[PDB]
């Protein structure tokens, strides 16, 4: 599957939407981003309806005043602020029959572990132990000459060694030239009764 | 036996199409999504 | 549940749409306000959705 | 301009008000304005 | 007594958790909304 890494649709936020996020990053609260996958499947006329598969991962923000201020900047729009997401991504996901998409563990040992390592000695609890071996995401606002057009632009980068033979190549693209964002799936079709 | 072989041939595991329609979304909790995207297809020959 | 008192996004109208709703209260058939609340749960995998 | 257009919301208590059934709202650390507010009871004890 | 034993057992009535979206719209029927609200939240300290 790949995706165009610019954007469908322009931003559609009012100023009072955005100054709210701008001030609740001023103070010392929680702050959470959001990455949200959907597959859907045709009509199955048996049952009727389409199945639709979902999952979504929360990446908390930052308590340290400088990130924050890096992010309040990007969203204010000012020119160069990339704003950063680590472990945001999968590379490879599990379609089931039905239900929540599920990851693949099996491949997450191998990656984490051969090739070079990465950290996994500071006692990671659990939540972010099965996250480890995830793309990164960069965020980039073009804007445009004025505020009604404001689109986000999206970039990968694969975790540990680049170019470690377990990635398959991506495109990059036949009218603007920028990679397309790359995601592996697994399908399970052979349902039961 | 014959229970045995009416349930045998009655299970039957069947199949299911592949999906066609494929979303991302990236946001901040609480917001309009930042980027958003699709990629359709039926044909299962294009690059998307 | 606190809601914020202004819009989070703008009025996606067009000419076209606004004009037949004025057209619509001129004349004097029958026209209706709405209010829609919705809360949604988390994923529940015992039963998914 | 016309392209940007926003609907703001504010809410009035039924009868007399300052009536003491009322929970008091916030008034924004932004822009000043009270935050419009419903009270939930949530049902979870399901039945099988 | 084994049947009212197991059956009691197995009623089991169970639990849910809290809602953490809330949606809010305000239209005239038949037309795009005018007003539209979220409140997102999973650790219940932000006001919303």
């Amino acid at each position: 599957v790949r995706f165009r890494p610019e954007s469908e649709i322009y931003w559609p936020i009012s100023q009072d939407s955005r100054n709210a996020m701008i001030d609740k990053l001023s103070r010392n609260t929680s702050v959470n981003f959001e990455v949200s996958l959907e597959f859907t499947r045709p009509y199955d006329p048996n049952e009727n309806a389409a199945l639709k598969h979902s999952k979504s991962w929360l990446v908390p923000i930052s308590l340290d005043m400088t990130i924050r201020a890096k992010i309040q900047s990007a969203l204010r729009g000012d020119p160069g602020h990339p704003i950063l997401i680590p472990q945001s991504i999968p590379a490879f996901i599990q379609v089931p029959n039905q239900g929540e998409l599920t990851l693949p563990t099996s491949i997450g040992n191998t990656i984490i572990n051969d090739g070079n390592p990465r950290i996994n000695t500071t006692g990671m609890e659990k939540s972010d132990e099965a996250r480890a071996w995830f793309d990164s995401l960069t965020l980039n606002l073009e804007q445009g000459k004025s505020q009604n057009e404001k689109m986000w632009i999206a970039t990968s980068e694969h975790p540990g060694d680049q170019n470690a033979k377990l990635w398959i190549k991506t495109a990059n693209t036949t009218y603007s030239g920028r990679p397309y964002l790359q995601v592996v799936g697994f399908i399970d079709r052979a349902f039961p009764s | 036996f014959s229970p045995l072989l009416l349930w045998s041939l009655l299970n039957q595991i069947g199949t299911i199409s592949m999906p066609e329609k494929v979303t991302l979304r990236i946001s901040i909790e609480g917001y309009p999504p930042l980027y958003e995207m699709e990629a359709q297809g039926s044909n299962h020959d294009n690059a998307e």
